[PDB]
């Protein structure tokens, strides 16, 4: 899913 | 739809978000209530399952003893959704385990029989209209969203009305497609949710927006000046990578290659796959091989993660370090990578001294790495401010607290909690 880390 | 913006087709990037008037860096273009949403697993306890805010003393769920709510209120909106999970967490136990991907779909068809007309979620982009790439999708995707429809009836067949599996299939797939992960202050998975007209913005690894959660409520915001007839652009993905890692990421997860500015022209790459200055320069080579080694080691501890012990986890960042840093600069992102795991272990363990130790070297190439208002800089900046305050190093904690919230103001807005707390934990000292 978008985010900024995985 | 939404004032001073429009959906439009963006050549060569199917349907995007067009600017109609002019956004400031810091201007809030637009807020989207969840149209789905699911507090994860590991924070039950920690947030309320309904809006999300962090407190002590939530209300436990009388029947299950795994949800957690402010009061009675928070409680009663909750359960449409905290109904089809409520019984069959008791009733299965230990062996209740559905994936959050098939919680958060679970939601969405609950959603869609109770409101199965457009909602406030919906002004420009519906969640039937999603992208799939349904088209695209392999016999290993298609085995993995097959596991998934089976965990949704194994689970969920109480209150759903299922509709056949081809339709399931396109459903489980516009989720990985356009489901958004919630995090908090420090970066930290909160939860899964579909924000429908968040999704409607096309990828840049240059973002003229942020994307920002006041609870469950989702804030976007612009971190570049974005003028009429200019397309808004969120970043899907990590942003410290350099490009060939980042477009692998991008084709994997979103089945595109990005074609913007950063990716163009890779200026960043160098700095980021910075080589040691040795009296022997390492052979182009000797470079690939370690760039190979690197990409391995993050895969291997993403999944030693789940069942190696703290000590493991610590030995794996120290020796591919220690490997690493006869080709590799200290800045070098794959180097900087490591370290981050390494505080995550660090942080874990309650080693707030060698949290601190790792946060140090993080820092600074951080800065250089990722773009002018980053959430990635903001989160390193908190945790070192809260690591140092922590310490009793109350100058370095208040310089760094101070750092996080220059720009937290800009993404999150000057007015968010997270900066009341923030501002609070500077006064308290
Ligand atoms: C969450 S959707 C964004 C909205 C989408 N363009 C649409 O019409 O529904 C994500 C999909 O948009 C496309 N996309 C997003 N950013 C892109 C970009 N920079 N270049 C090409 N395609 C892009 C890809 O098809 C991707 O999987
Ligand atoms: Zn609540
Ligand atoms: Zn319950
Ligand atoms: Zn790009």
């Amino acid at each position: 899913l978008k985010s900024k880390k995985g | 739809g939404l004032g001073g913006l429009e959906r439009f087709c963006s050549p060569g990037k199917g349907r995007g978000l067009r600017a109609l008037q002019p956004f400031q860096v810091g201007d809030l273009l637009f807020s989207c209530p969840a149209y789905a949403y699911v507090l994860t697993v590991n924070e039950r306890g920690n947030h309320c399952e309904y809006c999300f805010t962090r407190k002590e003393g939530l209300s436990k769920c009388g029947r299950c003893k795994q949800a957690f709510y402010c009061n009675v209120e928070c409680q009663k909106e909750d359960w449409p959704m905290h109904k089809l999970e409520c019984s069959p967490m008791v009733v299965f136990g230990e062996n209740w385990n559905p994936s959050e991907t098939v919680r958060l779909t679970a939601r969405i068809l609950a959603k869609q029989k109770i409101h199965p007309e457009r909602t406030p979620s919906e002004k420009l982009l519906a969640v039937k209209e999603f992208e799939s790439h349904l088209d695209k999708l392999d016999n290993e995707k298609k085995d993995l969203i097959q596991s998934d429809i089976a965990a949704l009836h194994h689970f969920y067949s109480k209150h759903l009305e299922f509709p056949d599996n081809d339709s399931l299939v396109v459903l489980f797939a516009q989720v990985n497609c356009n489901g958004f992960t919630i995090e908090d202050e420090e970066l930290s998975h909160l939860g899964s949710a579909i924000f429908p007209d968040v999704a409607l913005m096309n990828h840049s690894c240059c973002p003229n927006v942020i994307v920002t959660y006041k609870g469950t409520l989702a804030e976007v915001r612009a971190v570049q000046e974005i003028k009429p007839g200019e397309e808004v652009f969120t970043s899907y993905i990590d942003l410290l990578y350099p490009t060939e890692d980042r477009n692998d990421r991008l084709r994997d997860s979103y089945f595109f290659t990005c074609e913007c500015q950063e990716c163009t022209t890779k200026d960043k790459d160098k700095a980021k796959v910075e080589i040691r200055k040795l009296s022997d320069p390492p052979k182009a080579e000797a470079i690939r091989d370690m760039v190979r080694y690197a990409r391995n080691v993050i895969e291997e501890f993403r999944r030693a993660k789940h069942y190696k012990s703290p000590s493991e986890l610590l030995e794996i960042c120290e020796l591919s370090q220690e490997k690493m840093s006869s080709v590799f600069e200290d800045s070098n992102v794959y180097m900087l990578h490591m370290m981050y795991q390494a505080m995550g272990v660090c942080l874990y363990m309650q080693d707030w001294e060698g949290a601190l130790q790792y946060g140090q070297k993080i820092i600074k190439p951080y800065s250089k790495h990722y773009p002018l208002y980053s959430l990635n800089v903001a989160s390193m900046w908190l945790k070192l401010g809260r690591l140092y305050m922590g310490l009793e190093h109350k100058a370095a904690g208040e310089k760094a607290l101070k750092k996080a919230i220059a720009i937290m103001e800009v993404a999150h807005g000057k007015d968010h909690p997270y900066i009341s707390e923030i501002k609070q934990e500077i006064e308290s000292h």
